[PDB]
RNA sequence: GUAAGUUUAGAUUAUAGCCAAAAGAGGGAGCUCUUCUGGAACGGAAAAAACCUUUAAUAGUGAAUAAUUAACAACA
């Protein structure tokens, strides 16, 4: 199956774009030491909310109004 | 513009006659052009169901 | 069983107003129980459709099928009541507007065979329906000429409307 | 567009040059549209209707001025 | 000769950017055909209906048979004979009685 | 035998639906049918139109001569709308003619008469009135209301409207509701013009213009059974109007029709009439 | 007791069918569902087909003026014209004079585009190529 | 279904909005029952929202007939002659209020597929294209191949 | 970067693929196996469960794009 000209150009473009990705990934703004602990505070806070939400399950309350409201079904013109 | 409805329809939907010379001309290139003229594809309002084909004369 | 064909003869129209043409007479006659196949009888009915009373009667007199004799008898009975009860002045002024046959209640029997086989025997019965309109048969249709066909084709082309356009 | 001349925006004309007004005539919905996804053993009760809303507008006036 | 398209067939096209440059203005006055480039009405001194009747002439065996009639009709309109053949009652009744017409 | 009353009742409704389709009921006016209040409808009718009507005058306009006879016939076993009818018809003729003249001063008086007659035609008036529910509000002894009686009330209501709201409001009503019907109506559609070539020459001589010399600008399929001919009318060797036709006579006739529209300023691209004016 | 109405529900959609299919509930039900799916499928392709028709008419109109379809669209884009394909067909049909003027603009931009390519970019932008 | 269903083109009743907008709905009829669970929502609607609608739209004739009735029903009549009936059986006040508002906005025009969403009486301004358009003429109107 | 995880108690159902593509082992074609990876268009490769582009599904007479059966005799 001979390769169409259009296909070859498309593959070249993908490689060229990936090459640009390589370059922009070649200049890490922050060194390894700086990265350590930079987001520690945020991560700790986020997990605390996760734990609070996870452990908040419980059965729901029951109200008198629900039973009493059913009697309103008999409302009619005076 | 400003023409009556029926005459305007008649003119727009009218069929045209074309003349083609085949002397020292490749039929394949002529056939491609002939198909365009015969089917009516040479009109801006060409439609598949409008029967807008045109007469083609080849000599 | 349904007998609506007879009821069609019992229909009474309202009194005709002074500004109304004389209503043509319509007579419906049928024979409900005939020991004859409806399919075979239909052939006779189809041919006689649209013919005059006299022409249909003349053809029936020289027909070889048993059903044809029945049809003529049915036609004569309808004609007799038409003059007797529907105030028909001229006997000859009648034509066959409608003629058709229907299925009738049959009888079921077993068909024996000499070699121990059996078959399904049926005694076929049929109904026959005819409507007679006073007056001569309508004139026959005239086929369209080439000129008429061309004019309609041009008219059809003009009547065309543009499809899927602003 | 005019009888012998036209104006083309780049890609739009200035608000001063052209003012167009129309009026709302009716608020309506769309006649039912049938939607049925393909699946083995389709069944007849797997049907949904679409009656999305609609509205009608009537053009009233088109105004232009010599503000070139 | 600023216009890039010939102005001699449909209308004169005058293309001009506005002074602000926000708009493109096209002036299209129509052009009439020159008198010298038109033909006069036929000097020699018949309705199309008569011509149509003459085209479908009845010559042989008085009115011709259906096949020849279709062939004569087909020749005049450059159509196939298949188009002219009628259709049965089933489809004829199906035809819509009141087709909608807009513009 | 299937038991139950709901199923039997359901079939009765099925029978009724078939009966209705087989034998549609005879038409009857909403006035005879129940749940009809003439006073309420008239008040709603006036409010819906956003117009002020004198209830007494409006009732007289709706009242018809035929309606009175039925009441008198029933009485044996009341003011006509003629006076109001004349005012509306007479005023409408002047007002309708005024509309045509302002837009088309060049158009001859004869043409305006044809346009006015078409706009005041019984069918045109009947169509507007029926679509306006006026037939239900019309008082008559026969249903459907006869068209001439219906036309009488329509102009009769106009006369009552003039007294209640004055000519100004009625003129806007006429423009809003009647002049609207001319949209999409071509000049020769509303005005019957025979012998356009002679009429065109008659106008030109009045303007002191030479009669055009007909020429065949374009032609296609001349010898075919579907011929197209373009004929242009040349005045002083200058093309004034061109029309398409299947035959030279038709093309010449069509070309003349185009010139007549141009002569009277009835070009297809002409400025549309204005319903916007509140004044 | 409502089984008749259930059959009627299928029948109302199958009245226009032909043959024993229109009168057999076993066959009528199958056809009704297939028709509904076919209509649902047609919704997606219908829009695509309409776009194809608009492009074809533009190409025929453009070629009559001597302009190819890709050139006309590209030049219009370079002119900051954002008319849709459907409207482009409409202008040609009912505004031939305007379409010719539109063709000239596309042709003029094409001429400037050719000049820019020949210029190699050293030359300044054309008068009609200014953005 | 489209092959088995009718369709129409865009249209207006009598060019309603050209001069002034007219409400198509002309008459409303309401049937109610003093004691019926189905009419409970309608019962409250009359108490609270019926007056507001009447004041908002005083041009529509409203008929309210409380009567012994199995299923409450609403009948709406339009100027063009369209009449529509809606069952109020066991519907809430909010549902009823929305339905009436929708009925008022709706017109008597038939609700079927519309082939074209655009209606114009003058589609062409510069003239419709015909084959002779853009065809160059010749001196004396000479037809092709004419020796003259 | 991210939101689930461990333990305790109760409890079943599933426990048979298919094809493509890798790594091995029998072998010498091709097969026969064992191991890893991927798949189930309404687009494309001609029709095409298994390959390629594709995050769900809604109305619209809009728009930008992806894959995408085609390709351009020899002597110093």
């Amino acid at each position: 199956r001979t390769v169409s000209f259009q296909a070859k150009e498309s593959m070249i473009r993908r490689l060229e774009v990936e090459a640009e990705n390589h370059y922009w990934l070649s200049m890490p703004y922050m060194t390894a030491e700086q990265e350590c602990g930079h987001a520690a505070e945020r991560r700790a806070q986020a997990f605390e909310a996760i734990k609070a939400a996870a452990t908040s399950k419980f059965p729901k309350h029951r109200y008198i109004a629900d039973q009493l409201d059913h009697l309103n079904i008999s409302k009619k013109w005076s | 513009s400003s023409f009556s409805r029926a005459p305007q329809q008649w003119a727009t939907f009218a069929r045209m006659w074309y003349l083609l010379d085949g002397k020292m001309q490749p039929p394949g290139k002529l056939a491609v052009i002939a198909s365009n003229k015969l089917q009516g594809l040479n009109k801006p309002v060409y439609h598949q169901l409008s029967d807008c084909g045109d007469h083609v004369v080849i000599i | 069983i349904s007998r609506k064909w007879e009821k069609k003869n019992k229909i009474v129209y309202p009194p005709q107003l002074p500004g109304e043409p004389r209503r043509p007479a319509e007579i419906y006659h049928c024979r409900r129980q005939i020991k004859y196949s409806k399919d075979k009888m239909w052939y006779l009915a189809k041919m006689i459709r649209g013919m005059s009373i006299d022409q249909a009667l003349a053809q029936l007199e020289f027909n070889d099928k048993k059903g044809a004799q029945i049809i003529k008898e049915v036609l004569l009975e309808a004609q007799d009541m038409a003059v007797r009860d529907h105030n028909v002045e001229f006997r000859s002024n009648l034509h066959i507007a409608e003629s058709t046959s229907g299925r009738g209640q049959c009888l079921k029997r077993i068909r024996y065979h000499g070699r121990g086989r059996f078959g399904i025997m049926e005694k076929v019965y049929c109904h026959y329906f005819v409507k007679l309109v006073e007056g001569p048969p309508p004139p026959p249709e005239v086929p369209k000429t080439a000129v008429d066909h061309a004019k309609d084709y041009i008219q059809q082309l003009r009547s065309r409307t543009i499809i899927h356009t602003l | 567009g005019a009888d012998n001349f036209t104006l083309l925006g780049k890609p739009l004309l200035r608000k001063e040059l052209v003012r167009v007004e129309a009026t709302v005539i009716e608020k309506t919905e769309s006649w039912p549209k049938i939607n049925m996804k393909f699946r083995k053993r389709k069944n007849f009760r797997k049907k949904k209707i679409i009656v999305n809303p609609q509205t009608i507008l009537r053009i009233n006036t088109i105004e232009i001025a010599p503000r070139l | 000769t600023y216009s890039s398209l010939p102005d001699d067939y449909n209308c004169q096209v005058d293309l001009a950017l506005t002074a602000d440059g926000r708009t493109i203005v096209c002036y299209h006055p129509s052009v009439d055909i020159p008198y010298e480039h038109t033909k006069p009405i036929p000097q020699p001194d018949e309705t199309h209906e008569q011509i149509l009747k003459a085209k479908l002439e009845v010559r042989k065996s008085k009115q011709l048979e259906q096949g020849p009639m279709i062939e004569q009709l087909s020749k005049v309109f450059y159509t196939t004979k298949h188009r002219w053949y009628p259709h049965g009652q089933y489809h004829n009744r199906r035809k819509k009685l009141n087709p909608p017409r807009d513009r | 035998v299937k038991k139950g009353f709901r199923a039997a009742f359901r079939f009765q409704k099925e029978l009724e639906r078939w009966r209705l389709l087989r034998c549609p009921p005879p038409p009857v006016r909403r006035s005879e049918k129940p749940n009809w209040d003439y006073h309420a409808e008239v008040q709603a009718f006036g409010s819906r139109l956003q117009e002020t009507f004198s209830l007494d005058l409006l009732k007289t306009a709706f009242i018809n001569s035929c309606y009175i006879k039925s009441e008198e016939a029933k009485r044996q076993s009341l003011k006509d709308n003629q006076e109001l009818f004349e005012q509306g018809l007479s005023f409408s003729h002047r007002c309708l003619t005024q509309f045509l003249e302002d837009e088309f001063p060049d158009l001859p008086a004869e043409g305006t008469e044809s346009l006015v007659s078409f706009l005041t035609g019984e069918a045109v008036v009947c169509h507007v009135a029926r679509n306006l529910a006026v037939e239900q509000l019309t008082l008559s002894a026969e249903f459907p209301v006869p068209l001439p009686v219906l036309r009488q009330t329509f102009f009769a209501v106009i006369g009552a409207l003039l007294q209640s709201s004055g000519p100004e409001r009625a003129a806007l009503f006429i423009r809003d509701f009647l002049i609207t019907q001319m949209t999409g109506k071509e000049l020769f559609e509303m005005w019957t013009v025979v012998n356009p070539m002679g009429l065109l020459v008659e106008e030109l001589k009045k303007r002191n213009i030479s009669a055009p010399e007909s020429r065949l600008t374009r032609q296609s399929g001349s010898t075919t059974a579907l011929p197209l001919y373009f004929v242009g009318l040349y005045c002083d060797r200058k093309l004034i109007a061109e029309g398409p036709g299947e035959t030279v006579l038709v093309a010449e006739e069509e070309a003349a029709r185009v010139a007549l529209r141009k002569l009277y300023g009835f070009t297809e691209n002409r400025r549309p009439w204005d319903y916007s004016k509140p004044k | 007791t409502d089984r008749y109405w259930r059959v009627q529900e299928v029948l109302k959609h199958a009245q226009h069918f032909r043959g024993r299919k229109n009168r057999c509930y076993r066959l009528a039900v199958r056809a009704v569902t297939r028709a509904f799916v076919k209509c649902t499928k047609a919704r997606r392709l219908k829009k695509r087909n309409l776009r194809t028709l608009w492009i074809n008419r533009i190409t025929a109109a453009s070629q009559e003026h001597g302009l190819k379809y890709p050139a006309f669209i590209v030049n219009l884009i370079k002119c900051q014209v954002e008319l849709n394909r459907k409207v482009l067909v409409d202008l040609a049909i009912y505004e031939p004079k305007t379409f010719k003027s539109l063709a000239a603009l596309a042709k003029r931009r094409q001429q400037e585009g050719f000049a820019a390519a020949l210029g190699d970019g050293k030359e300044p932008e054309g008068i009609f190529s200014r953005v | 279904t489209g092959r088995g269903t009718s369709s129409r083109f865009l249209t207006s009743v009598l060019h309603n909005g050209l001069g002034r907008y007219v409400q198509q709905l002309q008459r409303l009829s309401l049937s109610l029952s003093r004691d019926a669970p189905s009419s409970r929502g309608a019962r409250e609607f009359v108490e609270r929202e019926v007056t507001d609608f009447a004041r908002r739209n005083p041009g529509v004739v409203v008929y309210v007939n409380p009567r012994p009735c199995a299923m409450p029903r609403i009948v709406a009549e339009y100027l063009n002659g369209a009449v529509r009936e809606e069952n109020v059986n066991s519907k809430s006040v909010e549902e009823i209020k929305s339905l009436v508002q929708k009925l008022a906005d709706q017109s008597g025009l038939d609700v079927i597929r519309i082939r074209k969403p655009f209606h114009t009486d003058n589609p062409s301004i510069q003239g419709q294209w015909h084959p002779f358009t853009n065809k160059r003429t010749a001196l004396h109107g000479l037809r092709p191949r004419e020796l003259r």
